[PDB]
DNA sequence: TATAATGGGAGCTGTCACGGATGCA
DNA sequence: TGCATCCGTGAGTAAAG
């Protein structure tokens, strides 16, 4: 077929995982002695592909008769090495993180969607103020807690863990 | 600021539990809860103390923001903003137009707003950020590898601090550092100080820098070569 | 704005302990660990699962996740089940539950109270390849280990025992993360011993040492070649985006040619080689050409044994070897006559 | 004495010039009002009246009691293209831009 | 003919250059006064006039 | 100026080693790491504008 | 650079020059067969040494690099046809 | 010289700090075998 | 694995003009 | 409804380096 259009759109975590051939779990590049890629690191042939055409990492499969075969000893597909330019990997985050393009490109798309000013989105995103998702009937300073309210750390602790003090 | 409730028999709630008015504290249900708060079982004093506090859900960071963005019903907001577009004040009409533009972009495109928050971070193919032996046996490498390494170290330490039940100050620090790691990977220099390699003032070259500028991908290798 | 200023503020929130509060918290921690041991004795459950449940309830439902060592996935359902099996204990048994809960709360407050010591230690490890914040977090990991291993019966203040594990964690992280090409901890130690040794030799010699002088100062088992190999293995990579020239114009990587992908001359020479080989194989009969293509790997990529080609054509291995030999002989004759394949031998 | 490449750029970007001339939002007739300390110019339609207050030393391209088109220059200087667009329409702005660029 | 273990990586004259050799310097590892950077066995310099 | 910067880094290292270490046996040779000064000068002379 | 046996830079403005002439094919050569269409450059060299006309080019590799560097920024970039159905410029080599 | 304030102990030594490039007779330098020149810089003089 | 140790340093500066978002009165 | 004020962004080509 002939290319006629080029679309660009946001990618879902499921889409990003669909691209990925493996999760990069170790911050390691190559071995200081073998000068071969480390397992589950940024250059792993198990994830991104063979370094030599139609040859797995250990050496059990080394010709084109095996094509698409995944070696059982080392786990590297036998294809062309060109694929190390194309196969994405991914990192699974413990906490979600905001894509800075949609935060710092004013007017912020996130902060516009949620009616959150640049200062408020900054304070929540870089852990300077809490934001309420459910007040569970909380009351602060004589007014009840409305959703999407910006509580400082002192206020959040006074609400969530109560007031107290110690005197010497 | 707490509420005392002595007890004489087997107590039914342990330390740390969240209590609401009308909850059974001890003695098979005889002594119960008055105020909202948190349970401090004092066995020395034989009293079940309750310090007044609500069970309020208040988060920080992209987890909170992602929740809120998931919670957006787009058509409802479009309706509210259309109603706002009939307002006399020109500023309110302007703001509702600027918001409704984003809303309708997401609606007509089919993109979920929450997708502006990353759970899985993609990793570029290794040949596009090579680790090559230069003539003579030494190694040259792209900056993206050090940015990804920062990211993966901080993410792994976060997973371990979670699995090991760390306090809140520490998890908060780790999460802040993780957001900034991602930010440096994607648009280093944009927010805050730019990440540099040790012993050099040079900013590392992130993905945005690869795309744009005089030396960016478009002008340097796509519109001319 | 500045993340270290923010963390220093959050650290300045929790007040510093008095000797009494320190001893009290440490004591509660020890007694809570003992109580979890006793609860494992009674319930016959796993001590780690019990600790995870007590921790889950003390921290709240805000944090609940699957622990790697646990055999069961830690979700609020199973923690409610285990908390109910715990709450259904006799008074003198259920007492240990409150003990463990208070111990966990003391653990949290002890860590938070001593978070400043980590900063005051880590500030002296800057410039070794790790960000200040990275050092602070690794030191906090050391502080958690110290809390879990402290013994208040020894009457030592907590700072003393904590400083050991804090330094340990900082140095382990510097040794495990600083290099883009990761080097084992023992090899990093040997490299730094070599560095310090050569620096002493230069400080006494008035010049940089040779490999041999460093081998002398390193002791036995060390010769000049080993010093050289160690220095070679310790070399760190350089940035592909290193500036060349004084403008913002060129990168160092722009001058590095790609050796991997074949050049157009290479691809063309391979193509002409394959076509000339087919030209020379068409001067054989179909069988001798097929035997050569099977025995050399031009058909399916691999070389077959004489027994396989003989079983495929239905002849003896001696006969298949003989027709391979006569095919090679005809090819040698044709090549001597036409010389159409010589130039490809380089 | 010209403005050169900066003038060309000021035109192609449709920037409101620094030394901007004032133009009439409507048609009408001119009535000058000049105190020894302040100066203003009034454009008066058959039922309307606009007031253009301007600093003392501004050069006028208009004689008192004249009939000026909507968007016609009163002060000397470079016309704001967006003001011209609102007052007189697209063809006027196209003429103005083409001619002003060609002058350089 | 067996494929030799090694390959030709010699330093040739680049396109559009040349002249008369006037100096050669050779430094080898294991020679007096000489120590190269880690890894290199020998360094050769040719001066062409 | 570049010398002054190298000296400042050397002094930072000096105080670093002064705080810790067996304070009975601390010579000048045990406190001075000359490397930051060397690096500052080498930088000035090799890669300054 | 001469020292690297390098090629001349045919930059943005040289591209404009070729565009203003309407030399679509000369320009497409510069953008594919002579720079970074790998298959294209190989096939062109082979056709010339054989005496054939040069083949029609294909995708320049740096555009594939652009697609992958956008994917690295969580942006899905999709070459479509007129039926809005995706086209794979990676020839399957990166789709599981 | 090192001095412990309380102990009064005073240990003295001449330590080696590396090398400083020397300028040749004609005002140039020799860095890694190649002659180099440090160019004077003009700037705004300090003051009020 | 055990004296006690409990909040950081570096800024670094002769444009410039525009455009667009925020901030006040 | 209008202004000052701040932040982000861009500022020529090829060559050698
Ligand atoms: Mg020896
Ligand atoms: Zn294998």
């Amino acid at each position: 077929k002939e290319v006629r259009k080029v679309r660009i759109a946001l990618a879902s975590p499921e889409k990003i995982r669909s691209w990925s051939y493996g999760e990069v779990e170790k911050p390691e590049t190559i071995n200081y002695r073998t000068l071969k890629p480390e397992r589950d690191g940024l250059f792993d042939e198990r994830i991104f592909g063979p370094i030599k055409d139609y040859e797995c990492a250990c050496g059990k499969y080394k010709r084109q008769r095996f094509e698409g075969k995944v070696c059982e000893r080392c786990g590297v597909e036998v294809t062309k090495s060109i694929v190390r330019r194309y196969r994405m990997g991914h990192i699974e985050l413990a906490t979600p993180a905001a894509h800075i393009w949609f935060v710092k490109d004013v007017p912020s798309k996130i902060g516009t969607l949620l009616d959150l000013s640049a200062t408020e989105l900054e304070q929540v995103l870089y852990f300077s103020k809490y934001i309420v998702l459910d007040p569970k009937g909380a009351i602060l300073n004589g007014v009840p807690v409305e959703k999407r309210q910006l509580l400082t750390d002192e206020e959040y602790r006074e609400l969530r863990y109560g007031k107290q003090e110690t005197y010497p | 600021k707490a509420r005392v409730y002595p007890f004489e028999d087997d107590v039914e709630v342990s330390t740390g539990d969240r209590v609401a008015p009308g909850d059974v504290l001890a003695d098979g249900g005889k002594v119960k809860s008055d105020v909202y708060g948190r349970v401090e079982v004092d066995l020395v004093r034989n009293v079940v103390r309750v310090v007044e506090s609500y069970d309020i859900d208040a988060r920080m960071g992209a987890e909170a923001i992602q929740q809120l963005l998931k919670e957006l019903d787009l058509e409802a907001l479009e309706k509210e903003l259309l109603e706002e577009m009939k307002h006399p004040s020109r500023a309110r009409r302007a703001k509702a137009r600027k918001r409704l533009e984003v809303v309708r972009a997401f609606l007509d495109s089919g993109n979920r707003p929450e997708w502006m928050i990353l759970e899985a971070v993609p990793v570029l193919p290794p040949d596009l950020r090579p680790m090559v032996q230069v003539d003579g046996g030494r190694f040259a490498t792209s900056d993206l590898n050090d940015l990804y390494r920062r990211l993966i170290n901080r993410n792994n330490r976060l997973k371990k601090l979670l699995a090991q039940g760390a306090p809140e100050i520490i998890i908060r620090n780790e999460k802040r550092m993780l957001q900034e790691a991602v930010d440096a990977l994607l648009d280093n220099g944009r927010r805050g100080a730019p990440v540099t390699n040790p012993g050099s003032d040079r900013p590392l070259r992130s993905l945005t820098d690869i795309l744009s500028g005089k030396q960016g991908r478009f002008r340097q290798n796509l519109l001319g070569k | 704005s500045d993340p270290v200023r923010q963390y220093l503020h959050e650290i300045g929130q929790v007040p510093l302990l008095t000797l009494e509060e320190e001893v009290e918290l440490a004591r509660k921690v020890e007694e809570g660990m003992e109580a979890i041991k006793k609860l494992s004795e009674i319930t016959g459950l796993d001590p780690d699962l019990i600790r995870e449940v007590v921790r889950a309830k003390i921290l709240g439902s805000a944090r609940v996740r699957h622990i790697p060592g646990l055999k069961e996935t830690l979700d609020p359902k199973t923690v409610e089940e285990i908390d109910q099996k715990l709450k259904s204990l006799p008074k003198e048994h259920k007492r240990y539950l409150h003990i463990a809960r208070e111990g966990e709360a003391a653990r949290q407050h002890l860590i938070e109270a001593n978070l400043r010591l980590v900063v005051s230690i880590a500030k002296k490890y800057t410039g070794r390849g790790l960000s200040f914040l990275d050092l602070i977090q690794e030191g906090n990991q050391g502080l958690i280990r110290a809390v879990e291993k402290f013994e208040y019966k020894r009457r030592f203040k907590f700072s003393t025992y904590a400083t050991w594990w804090i330094r340990q964690a900082i140095n382990r992280a510097i040794a495990d993360q600083a290099r883009t090409i990761r080097i084992p901890v023992h090899m990093v130690e040997t490299i730094n011993k070599l560095s310090r040794t050569a620096r002493q030799l230069q400080q006494e010699l008035g010049r940089e040492p040779t490999y041999e002088e460093i081998a002398e100062a390193m002791g036995p088992g060390w010769d000049a070649k080993r010093v050289e190999e160690t220095l070679k293995i310790a070399q760190e990579p350089v940035s592909l985006e290193t500036p060349i020239g004084d403008e913002k114009d060129s990168f160092y990587g722009d001058f590095i040619p790609d050796e991997h992908l074949p050049s157009p001359v290479d691809a063309a020479t391979q193509s002409l080689l394959s076509e000339e080989l087919e030209k020379a194989l068409s001067k054989l009969s179909e069988r001798e050409a097929m035997v050569l293509k099977l025995r050399k790997g031009l058909i399916d990529g691999r070389e077959h044994t004489l027994e396989e080609v003989g079983a495929f054509f239905g002849v003896t291995r001696e006969r298949i070897r003989q027709i391979e030999n006569k095919a090679l002989r005809k090819l040698k004759y044709h090549e001597s006559r036409t010389r159409k394949l010589r130039d490809f031998l380089d | 004495i010209t403005q050169g490449l900066p003038r060309v750029i000021e035109l192609f970007e449709a920037r409101r010039p620094k030394a901007k001339a004032v133009i009439s939002e409507i048609d009408g007739v001119v009535r000058i009002e000049e105190t020894e300390e302040k100066l203003s110019v009034f454009v008066e339609s058959e039922g309307f009246s606009k007031e253009y207050k301007l600093p003392k030393e501004a050069r006028l391209l208009v004689k008192d009691g004249d009939y000026v088109e909507a968007g016609q220059p009163l002060t000397r200087g470079a016309i704001d293209p967006h003001q011209l667009l609102e007052a007189k329409g697209p063809e006027a702005v196209e003429r103005y831009l083409v001619e002003e660029i060609q002058k350089v | 003919e067996k494929a030799r273990d090694v390959k030709d990586t010699s330093l040739r004259v680049p396109p559009g250059e040349g002249g008369i050799v006037v100096r050669t310097v050779r430094l080898r590892r294991g020679d007096p006064g000489v120590e190269l950077k880690p890894g290199v066995r020998e360094v050769v310099r040719v001066y062409v006039a | 100026d570049q010398f002054r910067v190298g000296l400042a880094r050397l002094a930072r290292g000096v105080r670093e080693r002064m705080l810790m270490g067996s304070e009975d046996s601390l010579t000048p040779a045990k406190l001075v790491n000359s490397r930051p000064l060397e690096a500052a000068i080498r930088e000035f002379f090799s890669r300054s504008q | 650079g001469k020292a690297q046996f390098g090629g001349q830079r045919f930059g943005e403005m040289e591209v404009w020059a070729l565009e203003a002439y309407g030399a679509a094919h000369t320009l497409q050569e510069m953008l594919t067969l002579k720079s970074d269409d790998i298959e294209g450059r190989n096939a062109a060299y082979e056709a010339i040494i054989k005496g054939e006309d040069v083949p029609e080019p294909s995708v320049p590799e740096s555009f594939r690099v652009l697609v992958k560097e956008l994917q690295a920024l969580a942006l899905d970039v999709q070459t479509l046809d007129e039926k809005d159905n995706p086209v794979d410029i990676f020839e399957g080599l990166a789709s599981k | 010289q090192l001095i412990h304030k309380d102990t009064g102990l005073i240990k003295e030594d001449e330590v080696f700090l590396g090398h400083i490039p020397l300028m040749t007779e004609d005002g140039s330098f020799i860095i890694n075998g190649a002659d180099r020149v440090i160019v004077s810089q003009i700037h705004r003089s300090p003051g009020v």
